[PDB]
């Protein structure tokens, strides 16, 4: 078949991977694709479960990487980050920015 | 020899058949030419039959007198036609049968008094009738049945009493009527009858209580040896005794819905081997599966709303020539094989408690087409379970905490429905499946491995849902 | 409106009849059109219901008029009428044909 | 090309912020790194590398590296000193390899990490604080690993922490306090577990914990420790054994949003246990045999979704909808329903199942003034008797499921113009209807069918319509 894939089919490419690959499937208009990656490329978080290991889009705004839904953990250059979530402002709690944006 | 603005035309040569149906007559002509063997009067607005009648119309085989307003009639004004056979008398305004005038007919076979405002039948007021055969009582004002009018007319096989205000049936109350053979009592207010009350017709073969208020399961029935349909639909029913139907085989339909039954006792349904179809909903107190020993050529059995914990091993072994089987709404954990119940297409089993599909548990039915598990806690099938179905086409697994998928059998079914089983997160391929045109999957990145101001097309191919 | 008929539609002919009259569809093709007789024609049988009076078609075998579902009343001319079904022997119980068939 | 590194044989490169330079050496097979693997580093990604020993000769002094990957490559233990020239490593990736335990040392004193991956791996030991000197770390990843206990006392030594997995592992137990230092935590997974039994006080150390993944596990009751999480966002433990949710158990839960509890057996639940949750959204509950009475949602209007289906419930309060504003789908099939409410205040309602109940009458009331309303289920039931006006004010009303009921009857008013009509079961439903009144109608069941034929049935750019007897 593919490359760490151990079920393919031309029509829908790689099925199963192998017992600990991630699956990535690409939006290929109106088709679907998918691959096998120790990491999910940027803009992707890796997601484990006992029968698939699935690369999941990071619906979060203004953000680059992140850690899961809802907690973000790279949040968008130009953007401050204040547990998980990227805000303008930000505590204020106990933060505030200083050198680097990462709210303390 | 045809009146004017009548319409007419031979008969078996000579005999003259005439329709003077709405012309809105005040009165008949006496212009009616003898040879008369059809005389249609018929929404006329006639009051009175008559001052001057036309009687000596020996050759008058069927006379119609529907839509014409009228009260009572003369006790004589029947006496000249010996070759009647045929009387039509409804949707006009008698508050009682005609004291006299129809008896002593001996030709009449059929006779309509439907639709009038009749509530009393004179004692014998069908006197001597020996041919009459049909007789047509409804929409009436009937408060009881007419025994004793009824007495006479052991003639009859076929007898409407439906819509009236009948609520009781006293025994023997059609006791002489051995030649009827179909009695329709139907969208009356009987609540209460006699152990005896249909003791007499020996011949009857199908019998209407439908739409009444029957608070007891009729227990008269039994004695009914040759019906063939029954109907005590839409009463107040609250169960169906054990051996209910022992003195009725050779029973082909029965007929108890919008009833509200509570219990059946496994044996009311024995020893008709008749019988082709059974359907019990809401029956709450039904605990186990229904005997129907001498009852095998079912065709369909549907018993929902139960508490029904198993299935003997052996179920069907009663059950061949069945085609759909719905247990639906029940507490089944533990299913029988079903192989031996071929001929078998449709099977709902859907809301029940199952939690495995073994590899025996479908197989070998080659005729199955619908098989629904869906609301179920089923959590492992055997891949190789829906292997040798040939001809399943429709499958409802949804909420079923399953985590895997067979594929191999259903290799070409059409509608597919997976959705309630979360940890079903496996991925599938259009090939596989051909055939599908109806999907729904638990996850939506499954759904997208099928594809899923001017002109524009549809070209609608297939469809899924997250 | 029309004879008979409290209610019509050119689409559909009658919808409702009068208080005692039986309404009767005719199937013209891909179309349904309603009457309203006081009986129903050679074919169909009288049924009459609180909510609505229908001629009903009756299919019974080899049959010209009915009482209703599965009780015939004349049955074809060449075979024989026996308590409502119809068959070419008959009983042999106390009947068989005379004259006329009417076993 | 006026600056171009100064980078590896194979492997592709490119500038970072300007000058640093990035290194992809992954997947060529490599044996062990190469050397001249020149400064200004800031990326390297060594993965599907099959290498063994990391080195007899590795490479720190690489003081400008920021991410090092080391991914799917064969390793069991690590070097003492093997990261200590890294001074600017803030993210470190060892997952999908064969570390039986934690590196005893090598990972302690990285001032700079801040996301650690050790999943994937063979690991079940975690040495007493192998993480001492990471004030920096926030992210840790120690999923589908052989963890039978909350490594307790190397998590003590991480105060800094904001996102942990420790999911498909043995766990089985949670002591109390097992977290009890993680208090900048906000995230903590874990789902794929085998968590039989956790203490009352097992969560009271995170006080910003604001989401609970115990899914997938085999919890036989209610995780009470749960009460001192009052930032708490998102809470599931679906999948489990729980066989009831009791009185005031979201109680010290406010803010929650959503919360997750299916695949689990559930027979009871308390009326109050979903009292003063204003932020929750949805909430379903199926199969609950034993709910006698319609939950208590005071303080809760906010929700846009509710189901409970497959219980005892008889009757609902005459104010069930004050609490049920902002309701959008509302399903109570499966139940003993008999009288409605009047259903009036629960508007931007859109859709509605009250199948398989005992009702036996729709009033003028129980539906109007619901101009959202698109879908009416109210079939297997006993309704005998619709008002004639119950239907006069429903502008969106497009599907109606009337089947297996008591019909004789049927209000035209309103309605004039859905496109799904259900009535197959209404026995007494003998009347006809015609095409006019009913434009739009594309579906439809029929108790007769000469009924189904008054529609033609046995551009038109929409399709053909549908019936069936
Ligand atoms: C409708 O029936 C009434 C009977 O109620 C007819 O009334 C009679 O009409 C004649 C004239 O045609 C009068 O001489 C009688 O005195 C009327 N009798 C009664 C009792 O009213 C009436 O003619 C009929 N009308 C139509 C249009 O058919
Ligand atoms: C009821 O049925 C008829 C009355 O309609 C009676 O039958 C009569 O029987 C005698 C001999 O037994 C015949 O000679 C008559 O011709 C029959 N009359 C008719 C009209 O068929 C029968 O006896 C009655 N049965 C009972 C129990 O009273
Ligand atoms: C790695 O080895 C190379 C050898 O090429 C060193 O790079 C340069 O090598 C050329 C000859 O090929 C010399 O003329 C340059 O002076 C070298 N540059 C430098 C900066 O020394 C490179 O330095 C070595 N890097 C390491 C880290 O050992
Ligand atoms: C590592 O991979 C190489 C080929 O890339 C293979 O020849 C070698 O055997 C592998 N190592 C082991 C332990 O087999
Ligand atoms: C957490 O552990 C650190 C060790 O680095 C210690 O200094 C700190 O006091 C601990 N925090 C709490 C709340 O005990």
């Amino acid at each position: 078949c593919a490359k760490g894939c151990e079920l393919c089919s031309e029509v829908n490419g790689c099925l199963k991977c192998s017992p600990k690959l991630f699956i990535l499937l690409e939006r290929n208009d109106i088709r679907q694709v998918g691959v096998c990656l120790p990491s999910c490329p940027p803009g992707y978080f890796d997601a484990r479960n006992p029968d698939m290991n699935k690369c999941i889009k990071c619906k979060i705004e203004h953000c680059e990487a992140c850690f899961s839904h809802n907690f973000c953990t790279k949040c968008k250059e130009g953007l401050y980050l204040h547990k998980g979530r990227c805000y303008p402002a930000c505590p204020e709690g106990s933060s505030a920015a200083n050198g680097t944006m990462e709210c303390s | 020899g045809c009146p004017t603005h009548c319409h007419c035309e031979p008969d078996g040569r000579m005999l003259l058949r005439v329709d003077c149906s709405d012309l809105g007559l005040s009165e008949l002509p006496s212009n009616l030419s003898v040879f008369t063997s059809y005389l249609d009067l018929s929404m006329n607005n006639i009051s009175q039959l008559l001052p001057n009648p036309l009687p000596s119309l020996r050759f008058l085989e069927e006379l119609r007198l529907a839509g014409n307003a009228l009260t009572y009639i003369p006790k004589g004004a029947f006496t000249g036609l010996y070759s009647l056979k045929v009387l039509m008398l409804q949707n006009n305004q008698l508050r009682h049968v005609p004291t006299e005038a129809l008896q002593n007919l001996r030709s009449l076979q059929s006779l309509r008094l439907d639709a009038n405002h009749i509530s009393y039948v004179p004692p014998s007021c069908f006197s001597g009738l020996h041919s009459l055969r049909h007789l047509w009582l409804d929409d009436n004002a009937l408060t009881e049945i007419p025994v004793q009018a009824f007495r006479s007319l052991s003639a009859l096989q076929a007898m409407t009493l439906a819509l009236n205000k009948i609520h009781h049936i006293p025994d023997y109350a059609f006791g002489n009527l051995s030649s009827l053979v179909v009695l329709h009592l139907h969208n009356n207010r009987i609540h209460s009858l006699g152990k005896k009350c249909f003791d007499g017709l020996h011949s009857l073969e199908t019998l209407d209580l439908n739409y009444n208020n029957l608070d007891e399961f009729p227990t008269a029935i039994r004695t009914l040896s040759n019906l063939k349909e029954l109907g005590f639909h839409s009463n107040n029913i609250r169960s169906i005794p054990e051996k209910a139907f022992v003195g009725n085989p050779s029973l082909i339909t029965i007929h108890f819905y919008d009833n509200p039954i509570q219990f059946v006792g496994r044996s009311a349904f024995q020893h008709l081997p008749e019988l082709r179809t059974l359907t019990l909903n809401g029956a709450s107190q039904i605990t186990e599966f229904p005997d129907l020993t001498g009852t095998a050529n079912l065709e369909s059995l549907t018993l929902t709303g139960a508490q029904i914990s198993s299935l003997p091993q052996t179920v069907c072994n009663q059950l061949p020539n069945l085609q759909v089987l719905d247990l639906s709404y029940n507490l089944l954990e533990d299913l029988p094989s079903f192989s031996v119940c071929q001929k078998l297409q449709k099977i709902d089993l859907r809301h029940n408690e199952i939690y495995e599909i073994k590899v025996d548990t479908f197989q070998q039915l080659l005729s199955l087409r619908s098989l629904n598990l869906a609301w179920n806690k089923i959590a492992i099938i055997h891949p190789n379970a829906f292997s040798t179905l040939p001809s399943l086409i429709k499958l409802d697994l949804s909420s079923n905490l399953l985590s895997s998928f067979p594929i191999t059998g259903l290799h070409g079914l059409t509608h597919l429905k997976l959705t309630g089983n979360h940890a079903l997160q496996s991925l599938i391929s259009s090939e596989n499946f051909p055939e599908l045109k109806v999907i729904e999957m638990p996850y939506a990145y499954q759904c997208c491995a099928f594809g899923v101001e001017e002109d524009l097309k549809a070209l609608h191919s297939v469809q899924c849902s997250p």
